[PDB]
Parts: C-alpha cells; sequence; structure tokens
C-alpha cells in the first residue's frame, strides 16, 4: 500500500558491479536525503550498511556506495564477492514524520 | 559494545495482545530515539513505529496507529511494544533498533539511522 | 536611501553598516537615560528557527470569514531557538569596549 | 501531542457560532500560553480565556 519499490533479483559474478534501485516518490524520497541500505543474511537482523545516501559507517569501506537523483535512489557494490549474496533492504523518510521500508532485492552471486 | 536484548518468542491466539521487551546496555538507554520495525517471515522490513526514551513522545505509521503502545522504564533502560488486536497477518519477527541523536534543537525523529539491531522476537498467532 | 522599516528591540537588525569604524551616538552620553545607540562596522549574522512542524486549521467564524489557528504539531517537539557565533560575538562586544572606553 | 506533553501550548476547546447564528460547533485549537490567561477566582482550573 505504501511501501517502498525495489527489483525482486540483481545476479553477477564475482569482480562485477551491481547496482540495487530504490524507487518511492517526490514526497518521501525526492524530499530529504534521508536514505539507509541495510543488509541482511537468513537467520540474523539486517546490518547496517549505508546511511543518508552516500556516508559509510564504521567497518565499510569503499566497496559499497550510494547515489539519489530525483524519486529514486541507489546502491552499487563495487568488487564483488561470494560474502555479498544477501537480500538487501532501502529505507527513506516516509512524509509526515514517518519513515518506510520497501520489499528488498535478493543478490545473488554467480 | 553497544548491544540491544529482547525477550523470548512468543505464540498466542487471535484477538489478543502482546508486549516485546528490549533491553538497553551501553549508551544508556537516553540519547537516542529507538525505532520498532517489523518483518513478516520470508517478506520484507515493514517499520512500526519510534520511541523518543527521555520524554516518552511515540508515533508511529498510518497502519498501525490503533494497535501499537510504546513505553519505556529509564531506571533499568529498558522499552516496551504492545501489539493489540492479533491477526494471523501479524505473526513475524519483531526488532528493536536504535536511532537517531536527541538533541533538543533539531527534529532527529525520521532519521532511518538504524545503528545496532536486537536479535528479534518471533510473535506467533494461531 | 532605502530603509528597511525593521521593527526589533535590544538589537538592529538588517541596517545599513558605518563605512570605516563602530560609531557611537547618544543625546549626552552623561545622562544614564540615554539610549545609547551603538552603529557597527561589521554586521555579526544570527539565525533564528522554529524546528516544530505546526499547521494550519481554519475554522469558520461567522458568514464567510476564517479565523485560522495551530492544528497538531507534525513530528516531535524541539526548541525555537536563536544562534550567534561565540567568537565573533566576542570580538565585536570587545570593539563596542574600546570606543566606549574612548568616553571612559 | 502524541502520548506526551508540550509546554508552551495549552490544547482549547470552545464552542463556536458557526455561520448560521442559532447554531453552533465546538471546535479546538492549540494555544501558545503567553496569549491564555486563566478565567476568574472561581473553582475551576481548565477554564481559561484570552489575553484579550
Ligand atoms: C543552533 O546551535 C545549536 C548548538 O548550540 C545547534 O545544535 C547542534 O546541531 C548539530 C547538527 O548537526 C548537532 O550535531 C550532531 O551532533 C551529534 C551528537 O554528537 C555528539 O555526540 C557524539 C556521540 O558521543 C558518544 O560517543 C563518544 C565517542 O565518539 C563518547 O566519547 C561520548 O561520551 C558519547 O558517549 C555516549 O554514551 C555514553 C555512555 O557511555 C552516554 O552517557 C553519552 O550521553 C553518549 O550517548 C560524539 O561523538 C560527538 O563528538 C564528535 O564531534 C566533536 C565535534 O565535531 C568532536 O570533537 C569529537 O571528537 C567527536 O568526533 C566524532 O567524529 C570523529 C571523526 O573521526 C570520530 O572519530 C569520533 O569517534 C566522533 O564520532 C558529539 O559529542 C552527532 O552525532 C551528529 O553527527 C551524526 O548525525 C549526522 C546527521 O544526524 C550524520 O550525518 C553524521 O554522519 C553523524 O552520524 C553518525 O552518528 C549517528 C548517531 O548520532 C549515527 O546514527 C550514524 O549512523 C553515524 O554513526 C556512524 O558513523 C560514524 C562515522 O561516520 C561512526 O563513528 C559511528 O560509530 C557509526 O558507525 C551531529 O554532528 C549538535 O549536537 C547540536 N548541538 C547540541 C548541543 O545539541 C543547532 O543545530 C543550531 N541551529 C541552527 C538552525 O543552526
Ligand atoms: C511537516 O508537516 C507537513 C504538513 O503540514 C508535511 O507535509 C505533508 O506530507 C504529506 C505526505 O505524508 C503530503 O500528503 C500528500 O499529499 C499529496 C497531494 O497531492 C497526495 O497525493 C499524497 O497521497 C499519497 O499518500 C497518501 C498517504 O498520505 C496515500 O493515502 C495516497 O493514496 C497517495 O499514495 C499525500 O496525501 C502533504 O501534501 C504534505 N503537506 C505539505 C503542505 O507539504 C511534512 O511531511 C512534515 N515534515 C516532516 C519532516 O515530517
Ligand atoms: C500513550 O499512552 C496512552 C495511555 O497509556 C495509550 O493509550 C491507551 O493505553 C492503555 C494502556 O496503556 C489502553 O488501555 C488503551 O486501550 C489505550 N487507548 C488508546 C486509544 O490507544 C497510548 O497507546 C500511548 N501511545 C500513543 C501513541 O498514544
Amino acid at each position: 500500500q505504501s511501501a517502498l519499490t525495489q527489483p525482486a533479483s540483481v545476479s553477477g559474478s564475482p569482480g562485477q558491479s551491481i547496482t540495487i534501485s530504490c524507487t518511492g516518490t517526490s514526497y518521501d524520497v525526492g524530499s530529504y536525503d534521508l536514505v539507509s541500505w541495510y543488509q541482511q543474511h537468513p537467520g540474523k537482523a539486517p546490518k547496517y550498511m549505508i546511511y543518508e545516501v552516500n556516508k559509510r559507517p564504521s567497518g565499510v569501506s569503499n566497496r559499497f556506495s550510494g547515489s539519489k537523483s530525483g524519486n529514486t535512489a541507489s546502491l552499487t557494490i563495487s568488487g564483488l564477492q561470494a560474502e555479498d549474496e544477501a537480500d538487501y533492504y532501502c529505507c527513506s523518510f516516509g512524509g509526515s514524520a514517518t519513515v518506510v521500508c520497501g520489499g528488498g532485492t535478493k543478490v545473488t552471486v554467480l | 559494545q553497544v548491544q540491544l536484548v529482547q525477550s523470548g518468542a512468543e505464540m498466542k491466539n487471535p484477538g489478543a495482545s502482546v508486549k516485546v521487551s528490549c533491553a538497553a546496555s551501553g549508551y544508556t538507554f537516553t540519547d537516542f530515539y529507538i525505532h520498532w520495525v517489523r518483518q513478516a517471515p520470508g517478506q520484507g522490513l515493514q517499520w512500526m513505529g519510534w520511541m523518543n526514551p527521555k520524554t516518552g513522545r511515540t508515533n508511529t505509521a498510518q497502519n498501525f496507529q490503533g494497535r501499537v503502545t510504546m513505553t519505556r522504564d529509564t531506571s533499568i533502560g529498558t522499552a516496551y511494544m504492545e501489539l493489540r488486536s492479533l491477526t494471523s497477518d501479524d505473526t513475524a519477527v519483531y526488532y528493536c533498533a536504535t536511532g537517531g541523536w536527541i538533541s533538543l534543537y533539531y527534529d532527529s525523529s525520521y532519521y532511518p539511522n538504524f545503528d545496532h539491531w536486537g536479535q528479534g522476537t518471533l510473535v506467533t498467532v494461531s | 536611501h532605502g530603509i528597511r522599516p525593521v521593527v526589533s528591540t535590544q538589537l538592529l537588525l538588517n541596517g545599513s553598516l558605518a563605512e570605516k569604524e563602530i560609531v557611537i551616538r547618544s543625546e549626552n552620553l552623561t545622562n544614564n537615560a540615554k539610549i545609547i545607540i551603538v552603529h557597527l562596522h561589521t554586521p555579526v549574522e544570527i539565525v533564528c528557527t522554529r524546528p516544530n512542524n505546526n499547521t494550519r486549521k481554519s475554522v469558520r467564524i461567522g458568514p464567510g470569514q476564517t479565523f485560522y489557528a495551530t492544528g497538531d504539531i507534525i513530528g516531535d517537539i524541539k526548541q525555537a531557538h536563536c544562534n550567534i557565533s561565540e567568537e565573533k560575538w566576542n570580538d565585536t562586544l570587545q570593539k563596542v569596549g574600546i570606543e566606549l572606553q574612548k568616553h571612559f | 501531542v502524541k502520548n506526551g506533553t508540550v509546554e508552551e501550548m495549552k490544547n482549547c476547546s470552545f464552542n463556536t457560532t458557526t455561520e448560521i447564528r442559532d447554531k453552533e460547533k465546538k471546535e479546538y485549537a492549540l494555544f501558545y500560553k503567553p496569549d491564555i490567561v486563566p478565567l476568574s477566582e472561581t473553582n475551576n482550573t481548565s477554564e481559561y480565556r484570552l489575553i484579550n
């Protein structure tokens, strides 16, 4: 009803770069800088990867990056490995003092 | 160092109400917002609400506004969240996470900066 | 020249600047009951804000005229405040000190 | 405001005459406390007044 939109699955071989899109509306994602990206392995909590479109927390190198243009944002993985197969979730500011998260994207390594 | 401890798994009948707990450590439970999120089995994340643990102000999504209640005890540093009128949709894994920085000068409530996460509680409705 | 009709007490906002030095004006500095107008050569930038996200609600009072009031506060409650740079304000107060010390 | 009080604003409710002058409706508004003065010395602490 109100969740964000993401592609279902993106796949790629090791050594390549993988782009995941996150598309909402003008009031939610196109209004502020507040976009975050989380990575989840099965059987555990999601792991903090990207906050505020392109900034990075501790423990994350330049393997992961982000961008935003208009009503959409994007995660980029450079130098893909076998450990990067996961689910990836996009959360953002959701309008009228709310945050909203969409259905995630399954990354499978070839 | 900073880690969030939740309660055990619960199973209830439909029409009841559940209380998920969340114990804080390291950051003394104040000075950070606390966000409650939900994940159905095999589905994506769903955000349910936030709590300002310093002053008790809580907010939640437009779908959940009649059914969720967030309270806290600051002496031991623990958060409680009640969900009312349980249905077969509501069986899910429930996560407690930190948020923005309480600052008294700018609204840091809607910042989706979930630093540390709990282990999640499975709430089963049958 | 274009005079800004700025309504403000205890400070003067968005006014004209003196050309080369801070100018201190009074009718007579001996009398205590005269407001001493200090005119700064360089301005100090002040930024003011109300952070809480108010809304506007219209109440129809009588025939065809409305009264606009505050509804809900959509978000969290924060403090309305002004900010002045500390180093520049301390420097400005020291300079107002030296051209006050010209008369004392 | 959402399960917590504000220290500056009161949630004042009052009976407005509508555009139909024999009929009235109840309305509410959030007023700043410098705009609001308690009404009198009577035995009701929940009844207030505009500062005008
Ligand atoms: C007007 O005016 C006013 C004034 O007056 C204003 O207000 C303001 O505003 C602003 C805005 O911006 C603000 O700012 C903010 O802030 C915040 C806070 O900060 C603070 O705090 C912190 C923390 O602390 C802690 O820790 C530490 C360590 O570190 C310690 O030491 C302490 O103690 C603490 O502890 C804790 O715990 C305890 C217990 O034990 C308790 O008790 C307590 O309480 C606590 O809680 C800190 O840190 C800081 O500091 C910093 O800074 C400073 C300055 O600069 C310096 O000096 C220092 O040193 C530091 O540094 C940093 O950095 C570095 C680099 O290298 C490093 O190394 C270190 O470590 C540090 O870190 C303070 O104190 C803050 O936080 C913020 O930031 C944030 O946010 C943003 C947005 O939101 C973003 O963007 C960024 O990035 C950030 O983020 C981050 O964080 C968060 C949280 O908060 C998260 O969530 C995220 O995620 C991130 O994280 C991540 O990442 C990182 C990196 O990146 C890492 O590290 C981590 O780990 C992770 O991973 C901001 O900045 C302020 O505050 C205010 N103020 C008041 C007073 O409030 C207003 O605004 C005006 N207005 C107008 C209109 O203008
Ligand atoms: C600070 O408060 C302001 C309000 O004073 C707030 O701005 C409002 O945000 C909401 C979004 O949550 C806007 O509502 C939208 O309005 C457009 C009008 O064209 C509609 O198309 C939208 O409908 C969609 O979303 C609905 C859910 O809200 C769905 O039910 C619907 O089917 C559509 O999917 C939506 O209603 C509203 O217009 C603004 N108001 C203004 C004046 O901008 C702002 O977000 C608050 N700030 C913060 C930081 O929270
Ligand atoms: C804020 O606090 C109130 C009062 O505790 C909560 O509302 C009621 O909570 C009690 C038990 O805590 C229940 O008996 C009622 O059924 C609740 N009523 C309603 C209308 O919710 C409320 O849930 C709290 N949170 C918010 C966001 O208002």
